[PDB]
RNA sequence: CCAACUGCAGACCGUACUCAUCACCGCAUCAGGUCCCCAAGCAUAGAAUGCUCUGGUACAUAGAGAAAGGUACACUCAGGGAAGUCGGCAAAAUAGAUGCGUAAGUUCGCAAGAAGCAUUGGCUCUGAGGGCAAAAUUGCCAACUCAGAACUGCUUACGGCGGGGAAUCCAACUGUAUAAUUAAAACAUAGGUUUG
RNA sequence: UACGUCCCUCUCCAAACGAGAGAACAUGCAUGGGCUGGCAUGAGCGGUGGGGCUCGUCCCGAGGCGCUGAACCUUGAGGCCUGCAUGCUCAGGGACAC
RNA sequence: GUGGUAAUGCGGCCAGGUAACAAAUCAAUCCUCCCACGGUGAGCUUUCUUUUCACCAUAAUCCACCUUGGGCCUUUUUACCGCGUUGUUCGGAGCGGGGGCUCAAGAUUGAAAAAUGCAUUGUGAGUUCUGCGCUAAAGCAAAAACCUGGGGU
RNA sequence: CGGGGAAACCCAGGUGGAGGCCUGUAGCGAUGCUGACGUGCAAAUCGCUCGUAUGAUUUGGGUAUCGGAGCGAAAGACUCA
RNA sequence: GCAAAGAUCUAACGGAGAUAUACUCAACAUGCAACGUUGGAUACUGGAGCGGGGAAGGAUUUCGUGCCAACGGCACUCGUACACGAGUUGUUCGGAAACUGAGCACAACGUUAUAUCGUUUUGUUAGGAAAGUGAAGGAACUGAAAAGGGGCAACAGAGAACCUGGGAUUAUAUUCCAAAAAGAAAUUGCAUGUGGG
């Protein structure tokens, strides 16, 4: 509004930053519970940073540990975002059916059985 | 999306105006917006004794 | 988008059936009437009809149970004319008065 | 609608009781000339008007 | 006596449903008539017109299906262009917005959108037009409109939307007015005069 | 009794409906291929473009170029080719003659 | 009855007031729509989409007590110049500056009230009640009911 | 508010929002097709086109004036087909 | 003739409404056409609506269970039809109680062979005696002061003390809900205590 956009500035796009402290995610896999590993692979190769999907340096990393995968970013987010990614995973590995994410807490999602 | 693409200025051409220039963008609206900017300058000048009160009524005047 | 209906048995949009439109706790948009004003406590008509100072526009039940502050001030003639009224009438008894008094004396000294 | 006065609201109440049909045992009398009610009435044919 | 407190009491009639392409009037479940309130998104000047979420509906007898002749709230037509006809009836035709330009006449207000000529898409850019927080200085922020340029494209391509000019007769003008064959030059009008 | 004719079914030189011209295990019908024609270069992918954005590269961008006379359509109120390829038919049924 | 220099706090009869009344212009609150941030659920997913859709509520009645629009008080006095509106104007019959009194409409804090309802909290546009105090040879119904005072009792 | 003039006044730019003003919805009407229908949807309706649309405007309820009478911007119009 | 208002298709259930044969015969050429509910698909209305509430008018058309003779200009297993049984809840909402308006016309008087006629709000009946009780004092009675009789006419003018939630109906609800009234208020009359006087 106050400047004017343009368009070649559609290459670069700033995602805002927290003022301090890394937010933390969680997503529980027990009830389901190998996968472990494609899951992991597919968020780090999915997860867009600042535009760019797969190479996400390291302002993102990613854990798996008793069936929970964790992912800590001291980046601006949106807990959606890896609901989304999840259900865009649960689709290509033919899942859909028999399987559904619910907000737990305030942080995490769980997996869950129809 | 063509939001955007109006907001940068695309889609608002002789070609397109179909309405009368007042009735796109009425003037006493225009009017109205300037002068209260003017006299909205001249107040802030006159408390900040930038300028006295002899200068600010003949400016006052003018606008 | 939702769209309102009358509650109260009147269905016509004149000066004393105005409605306000309401959002309750059950998260429903209804009618609720809107209750009709008054002027105030006015200055007499010949005398310019000015609304005084230091009372208060009530209506009718507000008025009869309100309290008498609200409705005068402690001068005189309190709620029914003005200070500068009061004064002038004060000014011209006195100022009158002692004209009358001259003149009657004047004419008794010139009889004796 | 809603206002009608309670004489026409009692005129319209005898009319309800009157439109009925005849018992089956008043046609098993002696004597009886007696089949229909003849006097029946439908809102949507002939009006009362009051 | 004045206030609050507290106790008890708070009578009568209306209240279903409808309000209309089926509930009222028109012989009827009749394309006619009938007062009030609430009123979304996009295009656009928009309560114009076109399409859509919510709410509502698929009810108005249906099937097969190239005759002639019809009705239409449906279209096109080579060359000519009113030669048709009592008569351009009916159809066609003009068309938005912006810039330039505009005659005789005149009660000086108009005539006037007189007439007429030009531009318009898409894309990528540039300039102008403001506020509050600490000085003709620094940061942070909103809302849209106008103007200019380069590149690029047209099969002239939704809807909606004046054809124009020169004269003669009548009535000054806006208005009313034979419900069901006459809307006018008739009536009214402001202005003028007369009478009691 | 026989010869046969008509209806049901299929085709279109006929046709408002009747009537007509035909066929009745027949390249008859169906789908595909080739021809003949119509429009005008598909979806997708990729290294010239007025300009612009970030670290010699990497991206946003109408349009253009290549694959590409591509893609799609072509008998149907009924274009061609089996003197081009496959699939379906498996005792045709009824009424009169009588 | 009683405080304040004052504007004005607080505890029969007679004269006024409310009821009580046009247009236009401009501008609030309520409500509607849009946008930006988050949270919860559902949809699309050959490919693309930090994505698309829905929801995120607060009644009357009451306490305590900042904005902006009028009217006024006290103090220092205005040299035809000064104040002010989008707009047709105001001033020794008191402009402007300092400090105050009051009215109208809003805001905020809390009680109600989570014990309820369903499965957040900021911008921009539009619309009412409201305020801006009050064509014309056309100039804005009345009364009950109620309110305040002047007097006597 | 700007320019000119000795003076009377003259030329120009804004603001404002008047009018039985104009284009045009809803509303109130009814010009042409001499269209459709004309044993009709209808004992006067339908379609397109057309007049006006801040005013001598349109409309609900209440009230007041009738049969040789009433009312009428006047057509012998209207007074329950 | 039953042609304005664009339009329906599909499966599964339901139903007597069928897959209904003398046989031969696998089946087609010998039971057609049409109906309701649910799911899915495709369209229309398009906020001046085949949306949700009211007045005038109507008066049970409302709801549930059945039924399908007649009526719904074709059809029905369906109906605003037919039969049986049910449904409308108020201190505060609308009216009246209790305002005045354009207006009406009882009394009184006048007129008429005849009241079934006239006047009756420009403050205002009528040749016209239209007032019936405050305070009283010594429990009710009694009577001073007040010109201008009685009434009607507005469910859009004036007036008018209540709001949300409900898992509360087959059908009513700002009307129903019971001691934790789901609850929270406002107002009227009469009494009782407290304080002030
Ligand atoms: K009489
Ligand atoms: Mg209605
Ligand atoms: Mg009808
Ligand atoms: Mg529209
Ligand atoms: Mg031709
Ligand atoms: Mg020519
Ligand atoms: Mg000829
Ligand atoms: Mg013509
Ligand atoms: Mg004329
Ligand atoms: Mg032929
Ligand atoms: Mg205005
Ligand atoms: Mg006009
Ligand atoms: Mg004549
Ligand atoms: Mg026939
Ligand atoms: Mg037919
Ligand atoms: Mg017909
Ligand atoms: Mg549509
Ligand atoms: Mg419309
Ligand atoms: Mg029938
Ligand atoms: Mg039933
Ligand atoms: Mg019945
Ligand atoms: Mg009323
Ligand atoms: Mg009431
Ligand atoms: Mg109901
Ligand atoms: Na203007
Ligand atoms: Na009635
Ligand atoms: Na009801
Ligand atoms: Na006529
Ligand atoms: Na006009
Ligand atoms: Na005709
Ligand atoms: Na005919
Ligand atoms: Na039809
Ligand atoms: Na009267
Ligand atoms: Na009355």
């Amino acid at each position: 509004v106050a400047v004017r956009a343009k368009v070649g500035s559609r290459s670069y796009v700033r995602q805002k930053q927290l003022a301090k402290g890394k937010k933390v995610f969680k997503i529980d896999c027990s009830i389901p519970a190998d996968v472990l590993g494609n899951f992991e692979q597919f968020f780090q190769d999915n997860t867009k940073l600042n535009g760019r999907k797969g190479k996400l340096s390291d302002k993102v990393r990613l854990s798996m540990n008793d069936n929970v995968l964790t992912i800590s970013t001291t980046m601006a987010y949106r807990k959606k975002y890896f609901k989304y990614l999840t259900k865009k995973f649960l689709k290509k590995k033919d899942l859909r059916d028999w399987i559904r994410i619910l907000a737990t807490g305030k942080g995490t999602y769980q997996l869950k059985y129809f | 999306k063509m939001k955007e693409a109006k907001d940068m200025g695309r889609h608002n051409g002789v070609g397109r105006r179909e309405g009368s220039r007042e009735a796109r963008m009425p003037s006493k609206e225009l009017w109205m917006r300037r002068l209260r900017i003017l006299r909205r300058l001249l107040r802030k000048y006159r408390a900040d004794k930038k300028i006295d009160r002899h200068v600010y009524r003949d400016l006052y005047m003018r606008a | 988008c939702p769209r309102v209906q009358y509650r109260r048995r009147m269905h016509y949009a004149t000066r004393g059936n105005r409605m306000k439109m309401v959002r309750t706790p059950g998260n429903k948009l209804v009618m609720q009437k809107r209750a009709k004003r008054s002027q105030g406590i006015h200055t007499p008509w010949v005398l310019g009809h000015k609304r005084l100072g230091g009372t208060k526009a009530l209506r009718h039940i507000d008025a009869r149970l309100a309290s008498r502050h609200e409705k005068s001030v402690s001068r005189a003639y309190g709620g029914v004319l003005s200070h500068d009224q009061v004064r002038d009438r004060v000014v011209r008894a006195f100022l009158v008065e002692e004209q009358r008094i001259v003149k009657q004396a004047l004419k008794e000294h010139s009889k004796m | 609608g809603r206002f009608k006065p309670l004489a026409v609201k009692k005129k319209y109440a005898k009319k309800m009781n009157q439109n009925k049909p005849v018992p089956y045992w008043i046609r098993l009398r002696t004597g009886n000339r007696i089949k229909w009610n003849e006097k029946r009435r439908h809102w949507r044919r002939t009006k009362l008007n009051y």
